[PDB]
C-alpha cells in the first residue's frame, strides 16, 4: 500500500 | 490494518548511545512516520518526521543528539549521549487517508529509563490524626514521601513494630522538579490510635529503607 | 510564541455532553489544519478529530463518529470539539494539536500540542472534602524547621485547589499525589517553615473544590 497525503483546502 | 509496534520499555546508561525501534505493518512498510516525546507532567512534544529512506526533519528545540534512520518496516530514533532529561515516553505516530477517510495511528509508547544517575533517598513527614477527626472516632495517619529518585518505592506500615495490612492506601509516585513524591495513608479507629505505643511509616527504595515513627503518647 | 490553550473540560454524566475550545496564538491559525487527540488515564494516545485550515475537510475515527463534531472560527483563532452522548470510556485528557505546515510536509505530523483539558465522564457521586489541620506530634516540634499540613479527605471529582495563606506562602509547600479508594480521592499538602515563625505567626490552608462549589480555610493550631 502507498501512503496518501492529508487533504487540506486549496492543495 | 495500519499498525505501529514498539517495546513498552527500554533503559540505557547515562552517556550511552540509545536506539528505539518502531515497526510498521508489512503492507505499510514504506510510510513516513513521526516520533513524539512525552516527559512527565507534560504534553507530547514533536521530535521528528522520519521517511522510509532514513531522512528526517526534527522539530523545534530538539537537541542535535536526536537522529533518525530506517530499515524496511523499521523506523529508529537514536539518541547519542543520553541525558537525564531524555527520560520520557517515546511514541511513534503514522497517518494515511484511505478511501477518503483520514486515519491516524499511535504506537503503544516506549517508556525510557536513564540508569546510572546519582540516587536521592526519601525524606519522610508523618502526621498523627487531628483531634477533630478523632472525635468522629476515626484516625488517618499520613506519611508524605519526598525528594527521592528513581521513582520506585515500596511503602509498608507497622504498629508496635508489627506489619499492618488493612486500611493502607499508597499513591503512585509523581515527578516534582527533578525528583519524585508519593503519599501513604493508614486508616484506623480512634481506639486503635490510642491503644498502640507507636506506628511506623517505612519506605524501601533501591536497597535502602527509611523509617519514621510516631507515638500517641506524652 | 506559539500557544494553543484548551478549556472546557470537566465532569459530565454518561449520556451527557460537553464542548471544548482551543484558543491559538503566536502563529497564523487560518494557515493550519488542526486535530484533537485524547490520552487515556493509562497513557494511550488516540486521534479523535481533524479539521482543515479553511474547514472544508473534517474526519473522525469510528469510536467517536456521530457523537463528536469538530469546528473552528478563524475570525477568533479558535478550534472547538462538541461532544455528545458521552460514555465513561471517553474519560481522557484532551489535547488540541497543530499539524505541521502543509508546505513543510503534506503528511501527518502534529508539531505543537497544548497542555490539555481533562474530561471525566462518570456517574460516581460528587462529594465535598472533609479538611483536617495537621499539626506535628509534640516530638516533631523540636527542629529548626517545622512542617505543618492539611488533609483533604474523601472528595470527587478531582481537582481541588490548595494554597497556604491565600497564596502568599509558597516556598516550602508540597502538595502530594491523591490516593483513590472507593470512588473518593484523598490528598495532603504540607508547608515547611522555620520554627520561629510558627506558631507565632498564622498558617492556614485554603482548600477549594469547584465541583461542589465549596471552599474551606483551616488554621493550623498547636
Amino acid at each position: 500500500v502507498e501512503q496518501h497525503h492529508r487533504r487540506t483546502d486549496n492543495d | 490494518q495500519l499498525v505501529l509496534t514498539q517495546s513498552s520499555s527500554a533503559s540505557f546508561s547515562l552517556g550511552a548511545s540509545a536506539k528505539l525501534t518502531c515497526t510498521l505493518s508489512r503492507q505499510h512498510s514504506t510510510y513516513t512516520i513521526e516520533w513524539y516525546q512525552q516527559q512527565p507532567l507534560k504534553p507530547p512534544r514533536y521530535v521528528m518526521e522520519l521517511k522510509k529512506d532514513g531522512s528526517h526533519s526534527t522539530g523545534d528545540g530538539i537537541p542535535d543528539r536526536f537522529s533518525g534512520s530506517s530499515s524496511g518496516a523499521d523506523r529508529y530514533l537514536s539518541i547519542s549521549n543520553i541525558q537525564p532529561e531524555d527520560e520520557a515516553i517515546y511514541i511513534c505516530g503514522v497517518g494515511d487517508t484511505i478511501k477518503e477517510q483520514f486515519v491516524y495511528v499511535f504506537g503503544g509508547g516506549t517508556k525510557v529509563t536513564v540508569l546510572g544517575q546519582p540516587k536521592s533517598t526519601p525524606t519522610l513527614t508523618v502526621f498523627p490524626p487531628s483531634s477533630e477527626e478523632l472525635k468522629e472516632n476515626k484516625a488517618t495517619l499520613v506519611c508524605l514521601i519526598s525528594n527521592f529518585s528513581p521513582s520506585g518505592v515500596t511503602v509498608a506500615w507497622k504498629a508496635n513494630g508489627t506489619p499492618i495490612t488493612q486500611g493502607v492506601d499508597t499513591s503512585n509516585p509523581t515527578k516534582e522538579g527533578n525528583k519524585f513524591m508519593a503519599s501513604s495513608f493508614l486508616h484506623l479507629t480512634s481506639d486503635q490510635w490510642r491503644s498502640h505505643n507507636s506506628f511506623t511509616c517505612q519506605v524501601t527504595h533501591e536497597g535502602d529503607t527509611v523509617e519514621k515513627s510516631l507515638s500517641p503518647a506524652e | 510564541e506559539v500557544q494553543v490553550v484548551e478549556s472546557g473540560g470537566g465532569l459530565v454524566k454518561p449520556g451527557g455532553s460537553l464542548k471544548l475550545s482551543c484558543a491559538a496564538s503566536g502563529f497564523a491559525f487560518s494557515s493550519y489544519d488542526m486535530s484533537w487527540v485524547r490520552q487515556t488515564p493509562e497513557k494511550r494516545l488516540e486521534w479523535v478529530a481533524y479539521i482543515s485550515r479553511g474547514g472544508g475537510y473534517t474526519y473522525y475515527p469510528d469510536t467517536v463518529k456521530g457523537r463528536f463534531t469538530i469546528s473552528r472560527d478563524n475570525a477568533k483563532n479558535t478550534l472547538y470539539l462538541q461532544m455528545s452522548s458521552l460514555k465513561s470510556e471517553d474519560t481522557a485528557m484532551y489535547y488540541c494539536s497543530r499539524h505541521i505546515y502543509y508546505g513543510s510536509s503534506h503528511y501527518y505530523a502534529m508539531d505543537y500540542w497544548g497542555q490539555g483539558t481533562s474530561v471525566t465522564v462518570s456517574s460516581a457521586k460528587t462529594t465535598a472534602p472533609s479538611v483536617y489541620p495537621l499539626a506535628p506530634v509534640c516530638g516533631d516540634t523540636t527542629g529548626s524547621s517545622v512542617t505543618l499540613g492539611c488533609l483533604v479527605k474523601g472528595y470527587f471529582p478531582e481537582p481541588v485547589t490548595l494554597t497556604w495563606n491565600s497564596g502568599s506562602l509558597s516556598s516550602g509547600v508540597h502538595t502530594f499525589p491523591a490516593v483513590l479508594q472507593s470512588d473518593l480521592y484523598t490528598l495532603s499538602s504540607s508547608v515547611t517553615v522555620t520554627s520561629s515563625t510558627w506558631p507565632s505567626q498564622s498558617i492556614t490552608c485554603n482548600v477549594a473544590h469547584p465541583a461542589s462549589s465549596t471552599k474551606v480555610d483551616k488554621k493550623i493550631e498547636p
